[PDB]
């Protein structure tokens, strides 16, 4: 599981929410929440591409209507390690 | 709501002219509670059970909003046994 | 409001038109305490801890503001082992 | 008692609910749930005809606005022998 | 008695009343009752031409205004036997 | 059975439909019929209360429209001693 | 009105959806009596001598003037000693 | 667990994602799925009050843009033993 | 693999076009086909979570067109147990 | 003989002309013919690609204007071995 | 008890307010306030779910019209692990 | 002095002077200021209910036209241990 997903909304519960909807949808691997300021929250989770794409589905579609809503979801299929060395290994 | 069987009849003659002319009956819950007296909305005979409903619904129950009224007689309870 | 159990269901036949088709219940505080009868609002089995509300508010809660009633229950408590 | 009521709904939510309220309202026994086909499902009662009355008064109001709603309630106070060897005998 | 009634409905609340109607206002037997599919029920008596004519009558006259009311009502007055070997002798 | 029903019709085909209909619908027993004069035909039944509503709701739905129709339809759920001294005890 | 003192929470999942989202209450006037449920309309802690309202006032003191209530809670005495 | 959440929708798939949603969400019992004919598929869930009241929030919100939709979607507090007597013990 | 996938069509030509085209795009196993009732036919297949994402979107484009359509389609990645015991396990 | 020629209609007279008319028109072989419910029939012949063509084209043209017409007729060239497991050997 | 409530505010009386009155209303344990960044604070409590509804109900309308508001309410019935690990234990 | 009063206001000389006016104008104890992020700044005073009402009463109109204004002030009467184990009990 080396792929990585990512979802950012603006506030914690949807944040939380969206986590819990990955979690549960798709078998993928929770490694990271920040704030980035200013209202901004991030999550990160890594697994196998096709338990991404089906995690960040579902997650970006349970955070829509709670809270102030979501601003970003992405989903990448293999990375760098440059990039690497800035991802967090565990919350 | 509550049950109630009734004794008897009770008339008085002069009246406030807003109460119309529905009938008036005594009840107890049981011999040897304190009377009360309830407006025979329906048509019922010494010794029934029945139902009598006491609030602002009462008014209601027996004929306008506006009826004099605290204490109405709705139904008769088909067998009780009390 | 108060907290009463239930005991059994009442039918009478004859009944005000204007009280619809709603069920009545009757309902004591504890067993041996003087029983009355509610409007069951919501649907509840013998044995049931529930919340009564008996005012001018039970004929909103049951129906309409013109319902002639004075005690429904509303809820069953979740929990209340008394 | 030997008195019967039906109320068919469309839908087995409204139908379990109008049996439920039926079971609550008065002193009746329940004999018969059948799905007739296209969606219908009819529900019957056995009693004595004062409980009946009630029992599918309630029942006929507490699925009036659940589901699809009901189709028909219907009361019958004396039954032929007949008509009696078509109804169900137990649940 | 071999005369043949017949009355379809849809629901199963018209069919029961109808049956209890004609079993009451004539002296008709009945043989069978069935669900076609698709929310259609049909409903079978046996008996003389005289006590037919009265039993459809009376039964197409008490299942109008109950639920979704019927679809059909015939009378036959006498049948064949390869006909008469599709018929239930008995519910 | 100490319940009271009446129906009372303007002639005595309905009167004698509707007194069918009773006896057919509901447990009740029928102790009078009469002639009020100018066209007026009674019929009461005796019965438990449950009994009496369903025989009187199936009597006056039964003669609406035969003949000139009825005019009233009345239910008593107990009576007393003194009216009962003026019912007739068999027709 | 009247002085009582709350005892604990009451939650029951089903209600009346008219009841909105307004918490109970479990009250006694002392320890011993027999217990009442309020709607809490200010926010009050277990031991807490508080002023009850019940009549078609509650209702209005709870809300709106359609509110399905018979007992409120108001105010919080600033010393009661009793 | 003696409480009962029901959904019905048009289709199967609904019903899948339904109950999939709902066991997710809650800790509720799945006991039945029937097809109750025409189209309509029910599925039934035991558990307490409180569980089985996010259980029917989270499926009813699952299945609104799934196909044809859903029906209905209602809870029970509690049960008669009668009525207990016609629902699923296990699938 | 234990990843789910559905399609729902309205008859049953569009079903085998649908099912076809499933097991030609990726490599998933077919385990249940059924008439839900009422015109309605759904087809489940099982398998890795990238598989049956490309089996379900091949086979809800080969069956748009074909007879009177599909009704819905539909992923899932991760399947509980509850929900488990009311699937297919052989076609 | 391989290759997969289905027609589905509306009603059974139609089904029995089409396939009267396939058998007929070509040399291809039926193998089955079923309810899907709701009023739908479905008829399955087996042969040669060049066989199962002309007989689909015949059995198409020949049940249009037959009842309420037809739904569906589709043709497969070549079908995969998990789908061969859901088809009829005989009828 | 291991259900899981949240109430998003902007500001701090706000969310201060909403604490108190979850508190008050049900029985339910405090376990984590944050700020989020930008003005948010969260307030986040753990319970049984019929508990839990209530608090976050109560919670949300007593602190509906303090300050600039509150910005979400959200309840969860069953937390994953994953989750779990990003949770406070301790306010 | 177990009551709390808080005022919310943005930027810090607001702040400041509205401190300063609770503590001139009643007998209530400063026992917290904090920032909450964005511009919020924070003040909570501790006293009797009457004392905590005049505070705050005195230090909300001492503070409306300097700076950018205040944001809430808020009385509470009594609070629960489980939130003031997330109050400051000193600055």
């Amino acid at each position: 599981g080396i792929a990585l997903g990512m979802i950012e909304t603006r506030g914690l519960v949807p944040a939380i929410e969206a986590a819990d909807a990955m979690t549960k949808a798709a078998e993928v691997r929770l490694v990271g929440r920040q704030f980035v300021g200013g209202g901004y929250v991030t999550v990160l989770v890594r697994g196998e591409t096709g338990a991404v794409n089906a995690a960040v589905r579902a997650g970006a579609d349970a955070c829509e209507r709670v809270g102030d809503g979501l601003v970003a979801a992405h989903i990448i299929a293999r990375v760098h390690s440059e990039v690497e060395n800035i991802l967090p290994k565990a919350p | 709501m509550k049950i109630m069987q009734v004794e008897k009849t009770l008339v008085s003659t002069n009246r406030i002219a807003d109460m119309g002319h529905k009938p008036l009956l005594v009840v107890w819950e049981k011999p040897g509670a304190p009377r009360q007296v309830a407006v025979d909305a329906i048509g019922c005979i010494p010794g029934d059970w029945v139902l009598c409903v006491g609030s602002s619904a009462a008014r209601e129950a027996a004929g306008s909003k506006s009826y004099p009224s605290d204490l109405t007689i709705i139904g008769i309870i088909d067998q009780w046994n009390g």
